[PDB]
């Protein structure tokens, strides 16, 4: 079967992709509309227009789930309500194979997530930061039984007023060492001026020691786990796996970044079995707000999840994967009941 | 019996309506906050009383969406099961309708005067002072298991944090002085089994006790001082804000004829942003009120714009 | 009084659906506006009823023009509307059904009021089911308790829409009595129905509307032998 | 083949609109199910089809149960269903709505399925627009060109739903051609109907429901002369 198989597919496509470029195009405004709040000097109607245009990629990232689901929503319910589904089923194509077609078209945005949060996301973000506001200051970080703190780090390998602090595994002093420039030369290791270490007295005027710090990571530690793309962000947790604690924020987003495609295909299941059970001989105005409303519970429950999820001790993809789950599970039952 | 038919119908759907549009809203808010609490930037046990204290400010937007909401729910669905084919083949238009809803309009009208001039000043007034007082945690307040916290001249780190924010595990303290503890319970701080280090000062312990508005102003100040343009601009917005339930009384005429084929909730979305634009309208013209540059006579302008237009278009 | 339509028109998406579409109906006539299906007799009984706006022509009743007016104001002329679905007020009982229009009533008083009610229970037999709610009811009480609700607004002429829709063979003959009291009280009934057969047992004048256009008229004798409507609509066969 | 139905029961709001609605079919026989609005021959029809599941009762076929069979499942073991409302694929040519079903069909490859769709759509004379949008037709021409793709699936029961629906007295004696047509396919028809008058006509065997139960059967004939009919549903002048 492949002729009804492209009518449902292509119809529903291009609700998902009509509701993608109206939701896009409707927080594009109201960003703007709430970015018209802080022009300056400086800061003109046109750049804070333009900061809202590089953001547009992102706002699309954010909306493919919804998008998704209303799409879903709005081409199944043309089906419904012209009662093609109801022909359908009169020769014999279930109900899971409707919802196959409509996953295939879900499938289209699925790759277009993907592709924005791996090469999209991650350049136009930068674009949109160096619009707005126009290399990390004071990082501080740990490893292992040694902390380090450097004053002014550089992705290129430069380190300003280095300070490392050694221990045992009683938490016992070993030696101090401060330095005023540094540089990177080969993973592991890094030269230095200025070399004075306590012991547990000593100084010289040039020697390199091991420290684990990479300049590739440098310009990470300033963005928020959430904004990294998947690529960057398994990248940076191996890094910090590998020579400290990684923090709950990273495993969060690790596992709200792993878990979007199933959450936008199980959203797209949700719309269909309701399309088939609640939603079926509704409006489409109703059904229009019903999938808002879907949308924004989902949306409200992840973030709240994702919130709980860094305050209680389980992982956080117990928090991420439940919620997704259980509405596959309570997606595929409402299909069951046809 | 017909304008008691359509006040019942519009005050039960507007309340649902209004209920709905609060938990929303404030459940957004409250999600937020618990997220701002998730590292402890803000504490968990007054972030109910933030959401109480804003209920007027929601409030005040809920009401006359909420309004406009149930009352183009009331009329769509009049449209949809000929109920209105049989008010107006009865000689009973449906601006007619809509004239026998002022007295509900003026009781909302009244429900938001009251909400703009003292419920949400004072809600506003506690939320300011509750919030100023959440402002000054530093130090130990904002750590974050597994992390670097920089609070001036301290540095912070917590290996584990339990689900209250006590019970410290794994600390890290850097100023100089450095101080590690393998636990530590809250700014008083009771430190067990740690170690103290001076940059050369080493003193091993066991237990250680470490000690590192306009718009919510009441009417009564406002009544007077037209002359500042931020004060005229408040003053003026709560003064000119409770005329948009009239507004969402005359646009949900308007706008709510609907066939029964297309629904109930057929005109709710495109209509919805036409009210939203009379509010982004309104809260645009008190900013350029606060800076001096449109007068407090844009209220009424606006708010006669919209009206005439929801006039004219309901009976065209 | 007459209600006199002349020259209808109306088109959609550039289709003039209908096209000089003139008709003729008195007070206390039953006239059927028939014709095939989707040819223009839906719509023109709208444009008579005012639910979908005229383009051409004029509705006139004793050199008094209506084409202008809404439709709230042509109701206050004289002109009621039963639409074919269940237009009953759910939420509102029978009797507050009756009422909520007889208090629209600017010739009659609380006294008054109460015994037109009361008259108007009594002679469709709803007087033992007036303190129901109208979405609790059956649906000839319905449909009963609606007629009375559009005699409560005192018509002089009615626009029944779609009335043997929906309805049995044993409920016709009570819909055709209903029908008939209202001719007999001095109210002109305009119909328009898919169930030609029985629109045609009522209804002394029937206009058929074919093409958008009325192509016979007279009583349903002379709409059954006319060869045009016969060729279109009817057939060969068909008593 | 022979569809028995046996205690077709429905409750809505703890109300039973259906109660004991039984009856049989045969292939390439036409049964009206008929009765008075709201008393249970609507619903016994949608449980039939299977849009209303079955709170009491079994469907056989061949003793070949398909009480437990869903809608689709039981459409692939020869039950056809013809809505009443339009239900042609709006944005898909009448060919393409003929061909949509025939690649359902797992018996017939491509070179037999144009054979098909070539004698669909002489069969019931849509050749002429074979090429335009269902959503452009007119209603005999769409009605016609579903009735065709609904036989693209090879029904052995093809389940009517209102077809003398909105059809004035000129175009009914077509919808009785098509269906006497079905019948002499080789198709059982199962016509549920408000307009009596025209599907007692064509229906040889007329199932009465009222009050949830069948209440008569038989010829119209015997429909007509009995006595429950004529003071429930027919009345007495008919
Ligand atoms: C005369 C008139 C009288 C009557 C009128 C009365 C007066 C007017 C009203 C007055 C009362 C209101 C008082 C108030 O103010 O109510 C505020 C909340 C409401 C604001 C209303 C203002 C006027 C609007 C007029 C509307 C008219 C209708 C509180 C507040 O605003 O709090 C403010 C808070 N604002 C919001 O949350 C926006 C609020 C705005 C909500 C507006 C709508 C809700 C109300 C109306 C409901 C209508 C339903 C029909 O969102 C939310 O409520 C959550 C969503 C709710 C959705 C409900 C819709 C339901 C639909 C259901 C289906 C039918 C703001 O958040 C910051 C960002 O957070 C997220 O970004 P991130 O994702 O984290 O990056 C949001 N992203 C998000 O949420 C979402 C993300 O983008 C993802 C979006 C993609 C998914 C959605 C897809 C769809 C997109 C397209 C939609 C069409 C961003 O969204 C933005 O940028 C704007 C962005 O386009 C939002 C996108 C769309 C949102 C959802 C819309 C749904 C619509 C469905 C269709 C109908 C947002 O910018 O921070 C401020 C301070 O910021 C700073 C600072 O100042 O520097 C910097 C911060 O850093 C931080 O530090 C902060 C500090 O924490 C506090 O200071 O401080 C806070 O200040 P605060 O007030 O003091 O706390």
């Amino acid at each position: 079967r492949r002729i009804v198989a492209k009518h449902v597919t292509k119809t529903t496509a291009l609700a998902m992709l009509g509701t993608t470029i109206v939701l896009v195009i409707l927080q594009v405004l109201f960003t703007y509309l709430g970015e018209l709040s802080n022009l300056k000097a400086d800061y003109s109607a046109w750049q804070a227009f333009l900061y809202v245009l590089w953001g547009a990629p992102r706002y699309l990232y954010e909306i493919l789930p919804i998008s998704a689901l209303i799409g879903a929503i709005l081409g199944l319910g043309t089906l419904a309500s012209n009662s093609e589904l109801i022909v359908m089923r009169s020769v014999g194509i279930s109900l899971w194979r409707i919802v196959g077609w409509v996953i295939r078209s879900a499938l289209v945005l699925v790759l277009l997530s993907f592709a924005l949060s791996e090469w999209v996301v991650p350049y136009t973000n930068e674009r949109a930061n160096s619009v707005k506001s126009h290399e990390v200051r004071g990082y501080w970080s740990r490893e292992g039984q040694r902390f380090i703190y450097v004053d002014y780090a550089n992705s290129q390998g430069q380190l300003k007023r280095i300070q490392v602090v050694d221990f045992d595994d009683n938490y016992r002093l070993k030696s101090v060492t401060n330095a005023e420039q540094g540089q990177f030369v080969k993973d592991g290791q890094w030269l230095l001026n200025h070399s004075q270490q306590m012991a547990i007295l000593a100084n010289a005027a040039k020697q390199p020691f091991s420290l684990a710090l990479q300049p590739k990571y440098v310009h990470m530690v300033t963005i928020d786990p959430e904004d990294l793309s998947f690529s960057q962000l398994v990248s940076f947790m191996n890094y910090m796996r590998e020579y400290s604690q990684v923090p709950k924020t990273y495993q969060l987003a690790f596992w709200k970044k792993v878990a979007s495609p199933f959450a936008l295909i199980t959203l797209v299941l949700v719309a269909c079995s309701f399309i088939f059970g609640p939603l079926r001989q509704q409006s489409m105005g109703f059904r229009l707000v019903i999938a808002l409303f879907i949308g924004l519970g989902f949306y409200y429950l992840q973030d709240f999840l994702g919130y709980a999820s860094l305050v209680y001790n389980p992982s956080p993809a117990w928090f991420v994967l439940g919620p997704i789950v259980l509405m596959f599970v309570a997606g595929s039952y409402l299909l069951y009941r046809a | 019996i017909i304008r008691r038919y359509l006040v019942k119908q519009v005050v039960s759907t507007s309340l649902v309506v209004i209920a709905l549009l609060t938990l929303i809203m404030m459940g957004g808010r409250l999600i937020k906050y618990f997220g701002v609490a998730a590292q402890g930037r803000l504490d968990a046990g007054v972030l109910f009383s933030i959401i109480g204290y804003r209920m007027p400010e929601f409030l005040t937007l809920i009401l006359p969406l909420g309004f406009f909401i149930g009352l183009m729910l009331v009329f769509g669905r009049l449209y949809v099961d000929h109920e209105m084919a049989v008010l107006n083949g009865s000689g009973i238009s449906r601006i007619r309708l809509g004239q026998l809803l002022i007295p509900l309009a003026l009781v909302f009208l009244v429900i938001q005067g009251i909400l703009m001039l003292w419920m949400t000043p004072w809600g506003l007034r506690q939320f300011d002072q509750l919030s100023s007082s959440q402002a000054v945690r530093t130090g130990f307040d904002l750590v974050r298991p597994k992390e670097f916290i920089s609070s001036g001249p301290y540095t912070i780190y917590a290996g584990d944090l339990s689900e209250d924010r006590k019970n410290l595990k794994d600390i890290f303290f850097y100023q100089d002085v450095m101080i590690l503890a393998k636990e530590a319970t809250r700014n008083v701080v009771d430190l067990i089994q740690g170690r103290r280090y001076e940059i050369y000062s080493q003193a091993e312990f066991q237990r250680y006790r470490l000690r590192l508005k306009v718009e919510a102003l009441p009417s009564s100040k406002l009544w007077n001082k037209w002359n500042d343009p931020v004060i005229a601009s408040e003053m003026g917005w709560r003064v000119f804000g409770p005329f948009t339930i009239v507004i969402a009384l005359m646009m949900a005429v308007a706008l709510c004829e609907v066939s029964p084929r297309q629904g109930r909730y057929y005109r709710l979305i495109p209509a919805i942003f036409i009210f939203a634009s009379l509010i982004v309208l309104l809260i645009a013209i008190r900013t350029r009120i606060s800076r001096d540059e449109l007068g407090v006579w844009a209220y009424p302008a606006a708010l006669a714009v919209y009206g005439i237009a929801a006039a004219l278009f309901s009976r065209k | 009084q007459t209600l006199c339509i002349k020259h209808l028109a109306k088109n959609y998406s550039k289709r003039w659906v209908v096209k000089d579409v003139s008709f003729e109906m008195q007070s206390g006539q039953i006239v059927g506006l028939l014709g095939p299906n989707g040819a223009g007799k839906t719509t023109s009984f709208y444009m008579v009823v005012g639910l979908v706006r005229m383009d051409k022509g004029e509705i006139h009743l004793d050199n008094l023009d209506l084409s202008d007016l809404a439709m709230h104001e042509r109701a206050r002329k004289g002109i009621g509307y039963l639409p074919q679905e269940a237009s009953i007020f759910r939420k509102l009982t029978i009797a507050e059904n009756i009422m909520a229009i007889l208090e629209t009533r600017k010739d009659l008083n609380k006294q008054q009021r109460q015994q037109r009610l009361q008259e108007l229970l009594n002679d469709f037999k709803i007087t033992h089911i007036k303190d129901s709610l109208g979405m609790s009811v059956s649906g000839g009480e319905r449909r009963r308790a609606e007629i009375a609700r559009a005699l409560a607004a005192d018509p002089k002429f009615m626009l029944l829409d779609e009335p043997f829709a929906g309805v049995d063979p044993i409920s016709v003959g009570d819909i055709k009595d209903i029908i008939r009291n209202l001719k007999d009280r001095g109210i002109g009934v305009l119909i328009t129905d898919h169930n030609v057969r029985e629109t045609l047992a009522i209804c002394e004048h029937a206009y058929i509307v074919s093409e958008g256009a009325v192509i016979a008229e007279g009583s349903p004798q002379d709409i059954l032998e006319n060869e045009q409507v016969r060729k279109v609509y009817l057939g060969d066969d068909f008593t």
